[PDB]
RNA sequence: UGAGUAGCGAAAGACGGGUGAGAAUCCCGUCCACCGAUUGACUAAGGUUUCCAGAGGAAGGCUCGUCCGCUCUGGGUUAGUCGGGUCCUAAGCUGAGGCCGACAGGCGUAGGCGAUGGAUAACAGGUUGAUAUUCCUGUACCACCUAUAAUCGUAUCG
RNA sequence: GAGCUGUAAGUAAGCUUUGAUCCAGAGAUUUCCGAAUGGGGAAACCCAGCAUGAGUUAUGUCAUGUUAUCGAUAUGUGAAUACAUAGCAUAUCAGAAGGCACACCCGGAGAACUGAAACAUCUUAGUACCCGGAGGAAGAGAAAGAAAAUUCGAUUCCCUUAGUAGCGGCGAGCGAAACGGGAAGAGCCCAAACCAACGUUGGGGUUGUAGGACACUCUAGUUACAAAGGACGACAUUAGACGAAUCAUCUGGAAAGAUGAAUCAAAGAAGGUAAUAAUCCUGUAGUCGAAAAUGUUGUCUCUCUUGAGUGGAUCCUGAGUACGACGGAGCACGUGAAAUUCCGUCGGAAUCUGGGAGGACCAUCUCCUAAGGCUAAAUACUCUCUAGUGACCGAUAGUGAACCAGUACCGUGAGGGAAAGGUGAAAAGCACCCCGGAAGGGGAGUGAAAUAGAACCUGAAACCGUGUGCU
C-alpha cells in the first residue's frame, strides 16, 4: 500500500539514481519485504534488492525553547528494468 | 456544517476512496517533495473527501 | 450594527464629525477602517488608512442624515435594522 | 490464616504487668488443635478449637 | 577595598609566501626539536551527533584569533555469512497448585527468565568530503520451496 | 448572520450568504504503553500457537478474530482402590482485580521527643505513621432503658448542667451523665409451638397492659427499611433573542473634564472607548425561548394484601449461651468497697410460681424481657461545576509557580528547588544621507512626548567619572 512516504533528493541519492538504486522515506515499523511488494505495486517494475536503515531524532532549537525531530526510516531499492520514479 | 451528496451504492462507494487516494493524495506529495507543486490547497481538500467517505460508510454498518 | 459599506460619521478623536465609509471590519479587536480617517505615514513613505474602535463611529438616519442608534424591528422572518428617532429600516 | 474453623476464635493483644505496673504487648493465643472432621467431599485437616470440641462435635 | 596586585595548569621553535579592516597565535612551504612496550593502530564500557561541507565572530577558548569539540544552513550510518534475538544452560531472580504468617506479606515444587561460558554458513580487491566482511568487482558457502530425475516400495522418517 | 485558516505576526495557496469560522445536544473514528490479561521484558519493545482471507509456480511476507490467573455454574470424567473420591478436558459469565480528593467515616496494629522543673506509676496519646473495607455520607438505632414523678417512652446533633460529681506517685494532671430548652422524626422482618405435601419446600407466627400455638361466631398499591420487573405531564439544567434616554462651546494629541441647554429610570451594578460617561459600546432592570439529552417530581394503569375481643387443660418464646475463677482491656473512674461490658483459658444455669436491672452484697418494691436481622431525616468534609462576596495581597507581597514551574539546576536513589511582570491611544517599531568590516553613533522623518527606540513608565542610595569658586 502506501508504504512509502517521500523521496529523498541529495548529493549521495542523485549519485544513486545512476545505477538503478531509488532512496524513499518508509514508515518507521515496517520491513524491507513489504517495502519490496509495494514498490513493485505501484511503479510497475521488477525489484532485486532492499537495504533499510534508522535514523536517531536530532536536538533542534527556535527561540529558547529546545525539542526534538522526527527518527525516520530510510530505503534504497534497487531494480532490474524500469527507472523514473520521479521527475 | 458542510455539504455531502454521496448517494451511491456500497458497490460505489468501496471504488471512490481506491481512486481518491491512488492519484489525490499520493500523487499530490511526490511532487511537494521533489517540487512541482503549485496550489497546495488541494491536499487537505481529498483528505478530508476520504473522512466523509468513510463516515457515511460506517453508519450503513 | 456597523457593517462594512455603510456611511458613517466619526463622533470622537481628530476626524470628528467627518463621513466615511467602512471598507474593512475587525470583529476581534472591535475596529473598523473609515474612508479618509487618520490616515498614517509608514517608513518602507506610505500613506494608508489606520483603524479606529467601533464606538467611535454613529451610522446616520438617512431622513435627517443626524446619527441615530440602531434597532431591530422583527416584520418577518428575518431581521431588519430600525433608526431610532425615525422608521427607516437602515 | 490461623483461626477456628467452626467457631471462629482468634489471637487478642493486650499488656504484660510487672509489679511495679510496666507495661509491654503480648497476644493471647487459642487453644487450636488439627483435627479430621467430615465434610462433604473428602475429610480435611482443619484447625478447631478445643471449646468447639465439647458437648459432640464431628471427627 | 586588597589592585592594575597573585595567577594564566609539567615541554622548542624560526623564517618565507598568502588571506584579511586588523596576524607571535589561521592556511601553505622549508629547516629544526619530542614520543616510539607508545604521544602510533584497533577496540569493550560510558557519552549521545561532539562526524562532513559551505558560511559567521556577539558570548565560551585563562592572551589574540580571519580559527575551532562554539554559532547558522544543508548532509552523512545500507549485512542470509560480523555482535545479539527467531538456539543452550551457571550464579541469582521469579514461581501454577502448595506450606507459614495480626494485615501487608515470607518461603518454595513442576515451569520460566538470566552470559562474563557452549553451538553457529565469506574471502580478497576497489571506491567517497563524510560507510564498509554492509556498496561495487571476482570467486564461495548454509537453510528452505517449486519442476523433471538415474535410481525406487519393509524403502523413508522418529 | 460575515468573515475564516489556534499563540502568530510571515508569505503561499484557498473556503464562505446554496449560510464559512464560531456556540450547545447526540453520534462515528480513537496508534503504543500502562491492572495489561498469548509468552517474555531493562514501560511505551521483542517473539508465538489456532481458525478465516489478500498475494506467490511454491516457500518466505500481510490483514481481521481469539488464546492470562482466580471464582461460580452445566457437562465427559480410570487413579492408588471393587465402588467412589483427588486430579484432568471443554463450555458460559458487563463475576473479581487497578486507580482514586494526601478531605470526611469504621476496623486491625500502635511510638517517641515533651510535662511532672530529675524519673519508673501517670502524661504526650489511643496522637503521628502503617494496613484493610466502604459510602455519598458512614457509625448508632425501636429498652433485659432512664428514674423514684400525680412518671417518660427508638437513634443522632446543638445549648446548659459544669470545670460540678468524681479519678489521681490524691502529684503533674484527667473529667462525666441524667433532668430541662431546641433541630429532625416512620418502624418492621425472621427461629419455635402447630397444619398440609414429597429431611425438603409451602402456610401460621413475632410479644411485657404478657404475647403466641390449639380450640371458639368472623374481610390499605407505600419500589428510602417494611416483597419486587415496567408504560404514563409538568418543571429544572445544558446554545440564545429583545431590551429607554444628549447636544453645543473652551483647553488639549485626544473629552467622558469645565461651562450652558435637555432626556430616561421596575434600568444611577460593572467593564471598555485617545483623560473622570445613567443617555458611545458590551451590558443592567424586565420579559421571551429548546431540535436533542439528563435530572426531579404527579395522574391513571400496574404489583402485593387476613382484622379485633373472649378460653389460657396442654405446648413454644434464640445454649456450651448467661454467669464464675485466672490473665488483660474498655467504661471520666489507675483494682479500688467496682456495679454496668468485651477478649483468651478452664468450668458451667434456669424455663412465666421463669430471667435481668436499680454502682460490692442480701430482703422488699419499681422498671424491663439478653444470647437473630433491617431502617430515611436532622450530622461531617470539599478534588470539583455554576453564580457571587471582602475596612484580604499588589511582583522581597499573594500559592513554590501572574512569565512554557514542580520547570533550569542539584543527587545513584528516595528527595530538594529557584530567578524572571509594565513602550505607545494607535507599530504609526526610525524611508533617506554621513563615519565603520561590523556593533555603535550624528542628522532627517513618526509621535503630544524618542533622556518613550524593544537592554523601552517613573528612575532613589552605595560606587565610578569630567569641569570649576575657596584652601
Amino acid at each position: 500500500r502506501d508504504i512509502l512516504k517521500r523521496p529523498v533528493i541529495t548529493e549521495k541519492s542523485s549519485e544513486a539514481m545512476a545505477e538503478d538504486k531509488y532512496t524513499f522515506d518508509v514508515d518507521t515499523r515496517v520491513n524491507k519485504t513489504q517495502v519490496k511488494m509495494a514498490v513493485e505495486e505501484i511503479f510497475n517494475v521488477k525489484v532485486a534488492s532492499v537495504n533499510i536503515m534508522n535514523y536517531k531524532p536530532k536536538k533542534k532549537r527556535m527561540g529558547r525553547y529546545q525539542g526534538y525531530t522526527n527518527k525516520r526510516r530510510k530505503a534504497i531499492v534497487t531494480l532490474k528494468e524500469g527507472s523514473d520514479d520521479l521527475f | 456544517m458542510k455539504a455531502k451528496e454521496i448517494r451511491d451504492l456500497t458497490t460505489s462507494e468501496i471504488e471512490e476512496q481506491i481512486k481518491s487516494s491512488k492519484e489525490e493524495l499520493f500523487n499530490l506529495r511526490f511532487q511537494l517533495a521533489t517540487g512541482q507543486l503549485e496550489e497546495t490547497a488541494r491536499i487537505r481538500t481529498v483528505r478530508k473527501t476520504i473522512a466523509r467517505l468513510k463516515t457515511v460508510a460506517r453508519e450503513r454498518e | 450594527h456597523i457593517k462594512k459599506g455603510d456611511n458613517v460619521k466619526v463622533i470622537a478623536g481628530k476626524d470628528k464629525g467627518k463621513e466615511g465609509k467602512v471598507i474593512a471590519t475587525l470583529p476581534k479587536k472591535d475596529r473598523v477602517v473609515v474612508e479618509g480617517v487618520n490616515i498614517m505615514k509608514k517608513h518602507q513613505i506610505l500613506e494608508t488608512e489606520a483603524a479606529i474602535h467601533v464606538s467611535n463611529v454613529q451610522l446616520l438616519d438617512p431622513k435627517t442624515n443626524e446619527p441615530t442608534r440602531v434597532g431591530y424591528k422583527f416584520v418577518d422572518g428575518k431581521k431588519v435594522r430600525i433608526a431610532k428617532k425615525s422608521g427607516e429600516e437602515i | 490464616g490461623k483461626q477456628c474453623f467452626v467457631t471462629g476464635r482468634k489471637a487478642s493483644t493486650g499488656n504484660r504487668r510487672s509489679h511495679a505496673l510496666n507495661s509491654t504487648k503480648r497476644r493471647w493465643n487459642a487453644n487450636l488443635q488439627k483435627v479430621r472432621i467430615l465434610v462433604d467431599g473428602k475429610p480435611k485437616k482443619v484447625w478447631v478449637s478445643a471449646r468447639a470440641l465439647k458437648s459432640g462435635k464431628v471427627t
